[PDB]
This record gives C-alpha cells, sequence and structure tokens, in this order.
C-alpha cells in the first residue's frame, strides 16, 4: 500500500545524505572499501554509486540516471541525485495528509513544462547585438584575465585567442592541436593570428632571399626525407629525384631534416620554396591542413596529394624571416605567435593565455548557457509561486514544495564551501526579486554578486537533461505500492 | 556528519598514540611479529606502520602517506604522524564550536605557508660558512642515527661511505638521487668493520669451473674490460655432442669479434659450454636475474643485447677489473667489480654480526642518504631537535593577532598544535613536557632569537648550535607540507562504507 | 585519588553547562517539579540551584557562591556558575597532562588578584559626589522591569538612601537594614523617604485608639497585655508604662495569646498611649537597631533608658494602606537608616517592585566598596584574555601553560552572550576581538552599564570555588 512509498523515501534519503557533501568543486569526498579489500577515492558521484551497487530498487534508479548523466553528458552526476531525492522529501508530509500518490506525480510534471520554457527565457543568446564569433568569447576571457601585468594590451590578446578554436571544426574542439611558438623582439600587442602552420627559420647556411615569398598558385607536396647532395645509410640521381617535383609543378616542400644548398639552387629558378629542419609535430598538422598525404619517394607521388591555400607570403616578424600558412579555410589545425621584449616574459603570457583557452572552448560546444551560481535555480522556484495561482488547488502545494525543492543545489554549495547556508538564501532573495534578477552568490566570499559579471557560466544541458531525470525517476518510485524480490 | 566527526579524530588519535613514545632517538622500541614467526625489533615508525594490517578507514591513509614519505624524505615516519594528530586534536576543539571543517583546513594551508616565509629569514648557510664544515655535517649525520645502536663504536667507517657514493649518483644539475640507482645488499655473518663501497653492480658469482680464473686479464693493454649482456639462454639450435659443440663454435664467435672478457646471461649453462668458455679464458656467468642487468649497463655504460645477432663491441659493459675477493670467514667468497671512473650508480655493501643489524643499518644508511640530498639541494638549513617548533609556534602565534576574522583562531590552533613535537620529545626525553616548553620559548625571546632545542640524548648542555646538531630545511619543510595534506584528507572524508566479508 | 575529583567535575559540569543556557533575558528557562507537585518557571541561577536539591555534595557548594553573589555583588548568579563550570571544564586536560591540583588551585588565585588591577586600569573613574551617572545608573536597570515612565523618579529615591549611609572608609554596608514594606494600594508616584523608621503593620483598628501622637517614645517590649478583678490586674501594666512616659507600645506577634485586651484601649486612651500590634519577628532585629531600643521580655526589665523619642507618630490616611511612620528618633548612637514604602494597586506591582529596588541599591553599593563601572557585554572578559595573551610568554614552568587555559576560560561568557541571542556564537566573538586593536571597552550609547564589583567578585568567587572543589579527594559516610 502506501506505507512501502514511505520505506523508498529513507532509501533515497540515505543515498542522498551520504552524496550531499560531494556536491561542487570544493566538497567532501566519499571513501569506499570494497568487500576485495581495495580502497579508492573518488569525486564524481558516477564511480561513487558504481562501487556500492545498492540492491533495493528505489535506491539503483538513482544510479542508473546517474550514469546515464555521466555518460551522455558528464556533468551533474551528483546533482541529479540530490535533485531527485530531495524532491521525494516534499512528497513525504503529502502522502499523511490523504493526497493520493498520482497527482503528485503529475503535479510536479507540470512544473517541468513551466520551468524549461523558463530556462530557454534565462538563457543568453545574442543575435541583434552585432557580434560575431569572437566578441562574445572575447569579453569571457577578459576578466579571468583581467588583474595581470598585460591588462592594458588584453584587449588585442583575446581576439587570438577565440580565433584559434574557430578556425577548425566547432564539433571537435582539442587543444593540443593548437601549437605555440615564442618570437623574441617585438612589441606584445602587435603579435597577429595565423590560420595555418608556422615555424622559426632554421637555415643557417649563406644565400637566403634567392626565392619569392608571394605564390599565385601553390601546390603543397609532402617528402619526407631527400633533399641532400650527400647522404647523411650521385650528383644525377639527386637532380632525378628533384625534377619529379618540376614534373608535378610543387612550390612547396618540407622535411624533417636539413636541406642541402643543391636544393636550394635548382628550387631559385622554378620559384620552389623549401624548409627543412621542420619538427614532426609541424609536419603532422600540415598534413591535416591541407588535407593531403605524405609520400616516401618521388617516383610513387600521386596527384591528389597536392593542395593549394588562397596566399602565401614570408612575414618579418621578429626581425627575421619565418614561414607561415595564411588563408587556409581547410585547416584543422592553427598556430599562435607570440612576440615579446623576452622569451622569459612570453613564457608567463602563454602560460596566462592556455587558461583563456580552455574557458571558451567548453562554451563553443553547447552554445545554449544559462547563468550560473544560484541565479537560475532561484528565478526558477520564484516563477513557479507566482503562476500558482492559476494552479490553484491540491496542484498548487505540489508545485510550491517543488520551488523549495530546487534550493537544495545552492544550500550544499555554500556549505561544502564553508559559508553559512542560512543567511546566504534570506539575502539572495531579497536582492533577486528588487532590482536585476542576475544576482548570485559569490563563491569565494560570501557576498551577494552577478555572476554575469564575473563571467562565470554554466552549460544549461546539464540542469536540463538532470530536471528531466530527477522528475523521471521521481515518478517511477513515488508508482510502486509494493516490492517484491525473489531470492537467486 | 554526526558521530563521523568524533570517530575520526579518536580513530586517528589511537594509532598515533602508538608511534608518539618512539619519536627520537631516545623513543622506546617495539616487538613486531611478522605472520611467518620471525620477530623483529625496530624504532623505525616505517616498519611499525608498514606492517599494520586493519580495516579502519581513518587508518588507511597513514600507510598510503608512508610509502612516499621514505623516497621523498623517509626521516617524516613518525614526525608527520603525530604532527598529523596534533592538527586533529586541535580541529575537534573547533568541531564542537561550529567551526566549518573545510575553514579547519583552509586555515592550517595558510598558516603553514606563514610559517615558512618565518624560517626563512632565521636559516642559516653551510657552504657560506666553510666547505670542510659541510663535510663535518655528512660524517655526523648517520652518527645521530646510528649512536643508539652498537654500530656507533664503528660509526667513524660508515660516515665516509655515504660521501663518495651521492657525489658519484647525483649531478649538482638536478641534485637528485634515484633508490633505484642505489642497490641495497647485505648478508648475515662478519662484522660492521669489511663493509666497502663499491661503485658498481656485485653480482655475486662462483666462476663455474674452478680452473677458470679468478681476475680478469688486460688482454695486452685493451681498454677497459668487456661484458656481454644476453638476455636469450645459450642452448643449441632446437625447433650429438659433436653437433651441439659444433653449434656453440659458431655462437662464441659473437664474443670473439666484439672482445667480451666475461659471458653473463640469464639462464644455465650446460656442461660441454664451459669446457670452450675454459680454454678461450671467458669466465661463464649464468643464472642472473633480470634486475640485475639494468645495473650492469648504467655502471659500465652499457647497453641491452636483445639477442646474438645484435652483439655489437660498442654495447658491451666496460669496467676496470673483476676479482674474486673473500669477506671474513664467510665460505661464500663474493667478487668485486671496480670501476675507477664517475658512474650513475652505485651498490652498498654492508655485513654485521647478527641478521637484525644487518636490517637496522641498511635502513639507517638510507635515511642517511637522503640527508646529504637534501643538504645539497637546499644550502639553507635550520636547527632542528624541538628548537624548530618552538620557533614555529612563537612566529605563528605572533602573526594570530594580526589576522582578524576566523582565521584568528585557526592561527592560535595550529600554534599549538605545533607544540606537540617539542612536549612529546620533552616527554619521550623523561622531562616535563610543558616546563620545558616554558623554557625554550623564554630563551628565544628575553634573551635573543636562537635556536635551543630539546634533548633525547644525554649532552653537555643546551643549544645545538653550538654542538653543530643541524636538520635539512627543505626535509623539515616536506614534513610540515605532507602533515597539512595528510590532515586535509581526513577532513575532507565525512562518510565511512564498508561491505561485509564473504 | 583522582576518580573521586574527575566524577565531581564532570558532576559540576553538567549543573554548570544545564545553568549556561539561562545567561541573559534571552536564555533558555529551566523546569524543576518538585515531589509536593508546585513546578517553578523563571532564569534565575539562585533559585533553580536552591530547589533542585542537589544530593552531590560537592555541587551543593554553588548555592553558597550563589548566595554570596547576591549578597555582595548583587548580579551575576548566572555567570557565576558558567564562570566555575569553564574553569571545571578546563581543569579535565590539567589532570590529563600530570598535573597536581596544588598548582592548578594556587594558579587561580594569582591569576585572580592580578584580574583585578588589569580591570581597575581600564575602568572609567567615578565618584558619588556625581549624581549625574549615579541616577542613571538605577534608570537603565528598570528597563528589565515593569516599571518605565515611573523608573525615572525612583532612581535618585534609591541614590540618596545610599549616599547617607556610604560615607567614604565604610566600604561594605549591610543591606538588611533597609526595609521595603509593600502594601496594596496607593500609587508607585507617591514615596516617602522617612528616614526615621518605618513599621511593617498598621495601628489598632478599635474604638478609643488615638492612632496618632505627638512626642512620644518607642520601645520594645516582648510582653502582652492579657486577662490572668480583670481590669486591676491591666491597670498595674498601663501604670508601670505610664512611669517611664513610654506612648507608643510594639508588641511581638504570637498566636499564642492577644495583643492588647478591649478593656486595656480604653486605660490607654485617656493616657494618649498609641499601640501597635502584630509586630514581625524580622523586624525585632530591625528596630533594634536604627531605633536604638533593646528587647524588653518582662515589664521589670522595662526601663525609661531603653526608650527612644520619637517626634510624630501619626496614622497616614490612604486606600487599602494605612501606613504608620515616624520621623525625627533623635539618636546619636544609632545610626539613621532608610525604609521606603511600596505602594500599588494590584499586589502583583510592589511584588516586583521590591525586588526591582534590590538590584538597584547593589550596584550604586559597588559603587561605594570600590567605584567605577565597566561595561558589560563581554568586555571585561575579553580585555583580560588580551593582557593574558602577552603575559603568559612572560611566565616559567607549569604555571605558564595554566595562563593560557585560564584566558580560554573566560571565552565562555561572552560565547554564551552571542549564543543566548540568536547571533552565530564564534562569529561575534571574532569581531570584538577584531575591533580590540581600535577600540577598547566600546554599549556605552546603549546605556548599558555594569558595576567593577559585580566582575571582580566573580571571578574570586570562582577562583575560591574550583579551588576546594579540587580539594576533595575522597567522599566518605560519617553519621
Amino acid at each position: 500500500g502506501k506505507g512501502q512509498i514511505i520505506s523508498n523515501i529513507n532509501a533515497c534519503v540515505a543515498v542522498q545524505e551520504a552524496l550531499k557533501p560531494t556536491l561542487g568543486p570544493l566538497g567532501s569526498d566519499i571513501l569506499i572499501v570494497t568487500s576485495n579489500q581495495k580502497t579508492t577515492i573518488s569525486n564524481d558521484g558516477a564511480t561513487i554509486l558504481k562501487l556500492l551497487d545498492v540492491v533495493h530498487p528505489a535506491a539503483k534508479t538513482l544510479v542508473d540516471i546517474s550514469r546515464a548523466q555521466d555518460a551522455e553528458v558528464g556533468d551533474g552526476t551528483t546533482s541529479v541525485t540530490i535533485l531527485a531525492g530531495e524532491l521525494m522529501k516534499e512528497a513525504k508530509p503529502f502522502l499523511e495528509e490523504g493526497i493520493s500518490s498520482h497527482l503528485i506525480m503529475k503535479g510536479y510534471r507540470k512544473a517541468v513544462s513551466l520551468a524549461v520554457e523558463k530556462i530557454n527565457e534565462l538563457a543568453v543568446d545574442i543575435t541583434s547585438e552585432k557580434s560575431s564569433g569572437r566578441e562574445l568569447l572575447e569579453r569571457c576571457a577578459r576578466t579571468a584575465m583581467s588583474s595581470k601585468l598585460i591588462h592594458n594590451n588584453a584587449d588585442f590578446f583575446v581576439k587570438m585567442c577565440v580565433d584559434a578554436v574557430l578556425s577548425l571544426d566547432r564539433n571537435d574542439l582539442d587543444d593540443k592541436l593548437i601549437g605555440i611558438k615564442k618570437i623574441p623582439g617585438g612589441a606584445m600587442e602587435e603579435s597577429l593570428f595565423i590560420n595555418g602552420v608556422a615555424f622559426k627559420k632554421t637555415f643557417s647556411y649563406a644565400g637566403f632571399e634567392q626565392q619569392p615569398k608571394k605564390f599565385n598558385n601553390p601546390k603543397i607536396l609532402s617528402l619526407n626525407v631527400e633533399l641532400e647532395l650527400k647522404a647523411e645509410d650521385e650528383w644525377q640521381l639527386i637532380f632525378e629525384k628533384l625534377r619529379q617535383v618540376e614534373e608535378t609543378g610543387a612550390n612547396i616542400v618540407l622535411s624533417k631534416l636539413p636541406i642541402g644548398d643543391l636544393a636550394t639552387q635548382f628550387f631559385a629558378d622554378r620559384n620552389i620554396f623549401c624548409a627543412g629542419r621542420v619538427s614532426a609535430d609541424d609536419m603532422n598538422r600540415v598534413i591535416q591542413a591541407v588535407g593531403g598525404s605524405i609520400q616516401s619517394t618521388t617516383s610513387d607521388i600521386k596527384p591528389e596529394h597536392l593542395g593549394t591555400c588562397a596566399l602565401f607570403e614570408e612575414m618579418q616578424i621578429g626581425s627575421e624571416r619565418y614561414n607561415l600558412f595564411q588563408g587556409c579555410p581547410q585547416a584543422k589545425t592553427c598556430t599562435l605567435l607570440l612576440r615579446g621584449g623576452a622569451e622569459q616574459v612570453i613564457a608567463e603570457v602563454e602560460r596566462s593565455l592556455h587558461d583563456a583557452i580552455m574557458i571558451v572552448k567548453r562554451a563553443l560546444q553547447n552554445k545554449l548557457i544559462v547563468a550560473g551560481g544560484g541565479a537560475t535555480e532561484m528565478e526558477v522556484s520564484k516563477c513557479l509561486r507566482d503562476y500558482s495561482k492559476t494552479i490553484a488547488g491540491k496542484q498548487q502545494m505540489i508545485i510550491n514544495a517543488f520551488a523549495k525543492a530546487l534550493e537544495v543545489i545552492p544550500r550544499q554549495l555554500c556549505e561544502n564551501a564553508g559559508f553559512d547556508a542560512i543567511e546566504i538564501l534570506n539575502k539572495l532573495r531579497l536582492a533577486h526579486s528588487k532590482g536585476e534578477k542576475w544576482y548570485g552568490v559569490v563563491f569565494e566570499t560570501e557576498n551577494i554578486g552577478d555572476n554575469f559579471a564575473k563571467f562565470v557560466w554554466e552549460p544549461a544541458l546539464v540542469k536540463i537533461n538532470a530536471l528531466n531525470s530527477a522528475t523521471e525517476a521521481t515518478n517511477l518510485i513515488l508508482s510502486v505500492d509494493e516490492t517484491i524480490t525473489n531470492k537467486g | 556528519g554526526l558521530e563521523a566527526k568524533k570517530s575520526h579524530i579518536l580513530a586517528a588519535r589511537s594509532v598515533a598514540s602508538i608511534i608518539k613514545t618512539s619519536l627520537g632517538p631516545r623513543g622506546l622500541d617495539k616487538i613486531l611479529i611478522s605472520p611467518d614467526g620471525e620477530i623483529t625489533i625496530t624504532n623505525d615508525g616505517a616498519t611499525i606502520l608498514s606492517q599494520m594490517e586493519l580495516d579502519n578507514e581513518i587508518a588507511k591513509l597513514l600507510v598510503q602517506l608512508s610509502k612516499s614519505q621514505d623516497d621523498e624524505i623517509g626521516d617524516g615516519t613518525t614526525g608527520v604522524v603525530v604532527l598529523a594528530s596534533a592538527l586533529l586534536d586541535q580541529a575537534l576543539e573547533l568541531i564542537q564550536k561550529g567551526i566549518h571543517p573545510i575553514k579547519i583546513a583552509n586555515g592550517f594551508d595558510e598558516a603553514a605557508k606563514l610559517a615558512i616565509s618565518k624560517l626563512e629569514e632565521t636559516c642559516d648557510d653551510i657552504s657560506a660558512s666553510n666547505d670542510e664544515l659541510f663535510r663535518d655535517f655528512l660524517l655526523r649525520a648517520a652518527k645521530t642515527s646510528l649512536g643508539s645502536k652498537i654500530v656507533s663504536k664503528d660509526h667513524d667507517r660508515f660516515a665516509e661511505m655515504a660521501v663518495e657514493a651521492v657525489i658519484n649518483v647525483m649531478d649538482k644539475d638536478r641534485k637528485d638521487v634515484d633508490f633505484d640507482l642505489i642497490k641495497m645488499q647485505g648478508r648475515v655473518g662478519g662484522s660492521i668493520s669489511d663493509s666497502k663501497l663499491i661503485n658498481g653492480v656485485i653480482l655475486d658469482k662462483d666462476f663455474s669451473h674452478p680452473q677458470m680464473p679468478k681476475c680478469v686479464l688486460p688482454k695486452e693493454g685493451s681498454d677497459g674490460v668487456k661484458l656481454a649482456i644476453l638476455t636469450c639462454p645459450f642452448e643449441p639450435p632446437k625447433p650429438l655432442q659433436t653437433y651441439e659443440q659444433d653449434k656453440f663454435k659458431e655462437m662464441i664467435d659473437d664474443v670473439k669479434k666484439a672482445g667480451a672478457d666475461v659471458v653473463i646471461c640469464q639462464w644455465g649453462f650446460d656442461d660441454e659450454a664451459n669446457h670452450l668458455l675454459l680454454q678461450n679464458d671467458l669466465p661463464a656467468v649464468r643464472w642472473v636475474g633480470g634486475q640485475e642487468l639494468e645495473h650492469i649497463a648504467i655502471s659500465t655504460n652499457g647497453r641491452i643485447v636483445p639477442r646474438f645477432q645484435d652483439l655489437s663491441k660498442d654495447k658491451l659493459g666496460t669496467c676496470s677489473r673483476i676479482y674474486e675477493q673473500e669477506f671474513g670467514t664467510t665460505k661464500d667468497r663474493m667478487l668485486i667489480i671496480e670501476q675507477s671512473k664517475e658512474t650513475k650508480t652505485v651498490t652498498c655493501f654492508v655485513r654485521g654480526s647478527n641478521k637484525m643489524i644487518v636490517d637496522e643499518a641498511e635502513r639507517a644508511l638510507h635515511d642517511s642518504l637522503c640527508v646529504v640530498r637534501n643538504l645539497v639541494k637546499d644550502s639553507r638549513v635550520v636547527y632542528g631537535g624541538g628548537a624548530a617548533e618552538v620557533t614555529m609556534s612563537l612566529a605563528v602565534s605572533e602573526e594570530a593577532d594580526k589576522q582578524r576574522g576566523i582565521d584568528q583562531y585557526a592561527f592560535r590552533g595550529f600554534a599549538q598544535a605545533l607544540d606537540t613535537i617539542p612536549m612529546t620529545l620533552a616527554e619521550n626525553s623523561g622531562l616535563d613536557p610543558i616546563g620545558t616548553l616554558s623554557t625554550l620559548k623564554s630563551k628565544q625571546l628575553k634573551e635573543k632569537i636562537s635556536n635551543i632545542g630539546v634533548d633525547c640524548l644525554g649532552y653537555g648542555s643546551n643549544d645545538m648550535k653550538e654542538l653543530f646538531v643541524v636538520d635539512p630545511f627543505i626535509g623539515k619543510k616536506q614534513q610540515i607540507l605532507l602533515a597539512t595534506q595528510l590532515c586535509r584528507m581526513i577532513l575532507k572524508i565525512d562518510n565511512v562504507i564498508i561491505s561485509g566479508k564473504d | 585519588p583522582q576518580e573521586v575529583r574527575k566524577a565531581n567535575i564532570i558532576a559540576a559540569r553538567s549543573v554548570a553547562d544545564a545553568i549556561r543556557t539561562s545567561l541573559g533575558p534571552k536564555g533558555m528557562d529551566k523546569m524543576i517539579k518538585t515531589s509536593r507537585g508546585e513546578i517553578i518557571i523563571s532564569n534565575d541561577g539562585h533559585t533553580i540551584l536552591k530547589q533542585m536539591a542537589i544530593l552531590h555534595p560537592v555541587a551543593r557548594m554553588l548555592v553558597e557562591v550563589s548566595a554570596a553573589q547576591d549578597s555582595e555583588a548583587g548580579d551575576g548568579t548566572t555567570s557565576v556558575v558558567i564562570l566555575t563550570g569553564a574553569l571545571l571544564g578546563a581543569a579535565e586536560r590539567l589532570l590529563n597532562k600530570g598535573i597536581h591540583p596544588t598548582i592548578i588551585a594556587d594558579s587561580f588565585q594569582s591569576a585572580a588578584k592580578r584580574s583585578v588591577d588589569i580591570l581597575l586600569e581600564m575602568c572609567h573613574k567615578v565618584s558619588l559626589s556625581d549624581r549625574e551617572q549615579l541616577v542613571r545608573a538605577a534608570s537603565t536597570s528598570l528597563s528589565s522591569k515593569i516599571v518605565s515612565q515611573y523608573s525615572s523618579f525612583l532612581a535618585p529615591l534609591a541614590v540618596d538612601s545610599v549616599l547617607k549611609i556610604s560615607d567614604e572608609n565604610s566600604k561594605n554596608v549591610d543591606l538588611n537594614d533597609i526595609r521595603l514594606v509593600k502594601k496594596v494600594g496607593g500609587t508607585i508616584d507617591d514615596t516617602e523617604m522617612i528616614d526615621g523608621v518605618v513599621l511593617t503593620q498598621t495601628a489598632i483598628k478599635s474604638a478609643g485608639g488615638p492612632t496618632r501622637k505627638e512626642k512620644a517614645k518607642i520601645g520594645l517590649i516582648q510582653f502582652q497585655i492579657s486577662p490572668p478583678e480583670e481590669r486591676a490586674y491591666l491597670l498595674n501594666i498601663c501604670k508601670k508604662i505610664k512611669k517611664a512616659k513610654c506612648n507608643v507600645l510594639l508588641i511581638q506577634k504570637s498566636i499564642l495569646r492577644d495583643a492588647v485586651n478591649d478593656l486595656a484601649l480604653h486605660f490607654l486612651s485617656k493616657l494618649n498611649i498609641m499601640v501597635v500590634k502584630d509586630i514581625e519577628r524580622e523586624e525585632i532585629e530591625f528596630l533594634s537597631k536604627g531605633l536604638g531600643c533593646k528587647p524588653i521580655a518582662d515589664i521589670e526589665l522595662f526601663t525609661e533608658d531603653r526608650l527612644g523619642s520619637a517626634d510624630l507618630v501619626e496614622e497616614i490616611d490612604s486606600d487599602g494602606s494605612k501606613i504608620v511612620r515616624v520621623t525625627g528618633i533623635r539618636n546619636n548612637n544609632a545610626r539613621p537608616t532608610v525604609s521606603v514604602v511600596i505602594r500599588g494597586a494590584n499586589n502583583m506591582i510592589i511584588d516586583e517592585t521590591e525586588r526591582s529596588l534590590h538590584d538597584a541599591l547593589c550596584v550604586i553599593r559597588c559603587l561605594v566598596k570600590e567605584r567605577g563601572l565597566i561595561a558589560g557585554g563581554g568586555a571585561p572578559e575579553i580585555e583580560i584574555s588580551r593582557r593574558l595573551s602577552k603575559e603568559a610568554r612572560s611566565m616559567e614552568g607549569v604555571q605558564a601553560f595554566i595562563w593560557q587555559e585560564f584566558a580560554s576560560a573566560l571565552e565562555v561568557i561572552p560565547t554564551t552572550l552571542a549564543e543566548n541571542a540568536g547571533l552565530n556564537s564564534i562569529k561575534v566573538v571574532t569581531e570584538l576581538r577584531s575591533k580590540h586593536e581600535n577600540g577598547e571597552l566600546n554599549t556605552y550609547e546603549e546605556h548599558i552599564l555594569q558595576p567593577v564589583l559585580v566582575s571582580t567578585s566573580a571571578i574570586t568567587l570562582a577562583s575560591e570555588c574550583v579551588k576546594s572543589i579540587l580539594r576533595i579527594d575522597d567522599i566518605a559516610f560519617s553519621r
């Protein structure tokens, strides 16, 4: 009967109370000792629930929805269980008053339809603001990079970091594929972003300035190593190998070793450019840039290995001419070059730019973003209380308890961080209802603040998928009046 | 959330209370019994904590940290556990007052960083004082750990062995001493005065057939001594005496062309294999472990030869000579492989008249080699023995009134927790812990700021600066960081979950 | 022998922690149900410990400490119990370190004497010649009582009453000489000092009683006018009184026989001798002091030299009151006393009004022994701990650690004040120590003040209490 539901509520609370301190990056961790005697410690709730393997069906239901939250999304594994468990506590006193469990399940479903509608409204999507793929992400890195020595030049630096991930496919983002090399000399704000692959000048031999740097219709050719007059494992044999480059009409030759002076003289009259001593990581990125392939010898070169970009030019950046690839929209990876008066100064700025790239990387994958830090969580609970006037009747008190159940997420975040959950909830609602609704809770020092001002954002699909998973799993537990466990 | 905070403090206190009496040179020993029936007695906390097998979730963190302390430092075994329990006892009083546990964790982290900057001003330099005074610290480094044992009579001999061994295996660039590059080997029997320092791997061998010479000839002024490293066994080709003998003549040509004096293999040899190697003056070496082959190529600057066809003269290990030297009255008659050039690895040779003396000397030498690494890595050092903890206490307590807020009480509890070590050393020395603690604080304020510690072993007087008792600063700095790192992980886990035994 | 002391400290700590919740007006009230079925509710620490009937022998000493707390200082009966338990709670860790209680007991007496001089240097120096601070001290202390607007006129009446008996070097003055007579009727606005004396009862309501006499003698007489022909026996009784010209007769109240026969009323009416009967036994010792007379058991012991002097003895006409007053005792040997009449319509008025004046006279008397006042609210408890922080480093030996634990036990009082007010315990205490670098005693603008004797006696009594607790190493049955 109805008594079995009460037993299932305490089963979800017992699992919740263990996962309450685990909410948040600074929250507590659970130490589980398996019967195998191997002891592991994990922050994420998935692995925590996988080691328990609870036989109870209602507690196991929270484990299944937690594994799907960590698989298809990867974030919100702990929050989906706390929200689903706390929702069970609000429905506990309703059964004692005679309210059937059916309208309790259907009452929460009506609140979800009103909650999801407000999520898209609280989200930030700019159209008519006359922006682009950079200025939106450039501002987010500003404040994170603010209060630094480069703050004066910080406006120019945010352009090269955002355009790094925009030059390649927005569906697959990898920070390791973007190389960064330091260029000694020059002003820091005069650095330019390169769409292709760039590297330094490794030629130590005389005879430079013998080749043109501007090609109208260049061709990309990949040959591992020939490029030698004398084998480093005959003059006519090398001339026949260099003739294959002339037969295919390729003005670009790249290798991982140095190039002898014989190739530079033969490539002068044919306007063919060649660069030796190229790093192994650079050769793989050039192949992915033009979408070609490398051939071992010069005889087996196939015609489809050739490729062309918009324009090639050799810039004077750093009082030295460096190779770079510009105007390649098909390049799967870019390369960044920084300028500065010293190599140690660039290294300190280079490491600071990696943090700004990782922030805008997760924002590009998911274009639906809502304001975090209790902002969205407080607005959803407030709107359900105002719209409940037409929900009046037994369905009103059900949704009113759902709005209070949404306050458990910011609670544990403040309790695990040391803040007082009693005072922070009273001062937040006053600043949220009066004036602007964007005022959140600061995670560092307890005070009222705007998360939209601090540019700390959270993806909305984490909360949307967790809200439907917490409600769907709740309707399954509230609908079970009897549980029979067979032995075997 | 209710009984967890109270149980975690009492569980870690009872386990840490075991080694509180063993801290210091006067710390009392204990009787440990292995599951095989062997009785061992030692004062080292690493041996006592490692042998503990328990299901308590809180006490398992002491074993996980103690494994990393032996490699990094090795002296932070007993000291850190007692210091970590002091932070937990002071945190228990704060939990009852309503202090948040993470604030206690973050309060000890900020208090530890402030105490490091205070000792940076009062520390002194070694090499700036003199060059030979640095070596005097290395000679007396092992004397402190060996002063409580019978080894303290011959201690002057073991002091010079650790000085020349670290210089070869450690370069002043990285200033790192790898434990894998130091081979610790010892046997029962003999005495402790016959211990010698070897610049390379020992690799004891009986030289197979007795007709083989016990020494390696230079072979007409040849360069060094070439040795062959084989990772494959020596057998005739298979998917009769003259058939296998003719096949052995083809494989031995790779040794003659490369010019290897001694042949080393991982597997045993046949009887006819030693017959051809005897007339060619090629001593055979069989039954060599896999890990022993790594020490051969590092000391002799050799390479690993996977197969017989890959054997070359450039991959042969080069040494000075290989001879068999009798050690004491032992009938094993081990051998010595020397170098005469600086290698990247050494092997420690320690002997003793008792099985316990050998094990106690190897572990004491391990901690002695780590102190030399910290003295070279950091020239600035401080005077320990109770003087460092009192200095850190007065520094944090003075800055506690200057920092307002909740952290004001976090600094007071952190300063009182630092007083546990000098009081424990005072208790372990048989003196009043409170009466002695007030004496050390009075001499460092009204008179002048200096380092005066508690004497565990009977000495002439106080002020160890006169007796030249030095401790590494980075060694003591690593201890206070692991103590705060361990104290947080205990507070960061409020949950206890364990299953049954089927 | 430690098992006897540790059992008494834990038993006494549970009593101190139970009373700790009653500190302050917002504190938690404790309920005690007597075996007879009576249930009392109040926050008074002296009432709870008295009606608790503690069987623990050492814990009964807290009643004697709370009794001397109200008798000397007059305030802090709950705070002295908290401070006593704070030292007992801190002494638990002292015994675990191997410290003998003698050093623990001897260090508390030395720390209590040094804590007095620290408070005197930080205290504001005031004098009794300035009536500005004397009126504001008693007026703000009555804000916790039913009297509000009428409390303004009650303050100067209590100030001028103490200044007459305070003198200069008299120091402690007995509070039993101040008698507050409560009576139904009248109001609070009507007050009369009547420095001569005031009785507790009315006069003869029968026919023939003059009820008023001018220039009469007053004396204590334990005799009684009763029959054993009867008028002849009562005539010699009234004739011997006429020999000494005693026109005011005071008979001790006794339920054995009556006071004055109706036949003797007509005899004393012609002689104009006023009679006041039903004199309580408590007033027998009171009238023998201010009036300078002596109790007279028999008729032969009655003499003229033991009789006082009274200017005018009259019965004031009032609604449901009829209070008799005497002025001009004219006695050089006996010092004057203050007896104030309390009037009001409701019985609950004159009751709490008498108790409210008790706390007002004690605080004023605190300035008589030691002048100066210290602002309450945890200021003196924290200020002492601030001075003992740097002083603890100057000590040596076992006592050096005691100074640190002594200042830690003093923080319990300001911590409880923050808990009973609903505010965060630690957070409020940290805000007080943070501003301590600038402000010192600053509560002054809130008109909340406390005398120095309360904070001084609370430390002195708690230091000797805990000292005597650790002196009992055994509990034996001796009958």
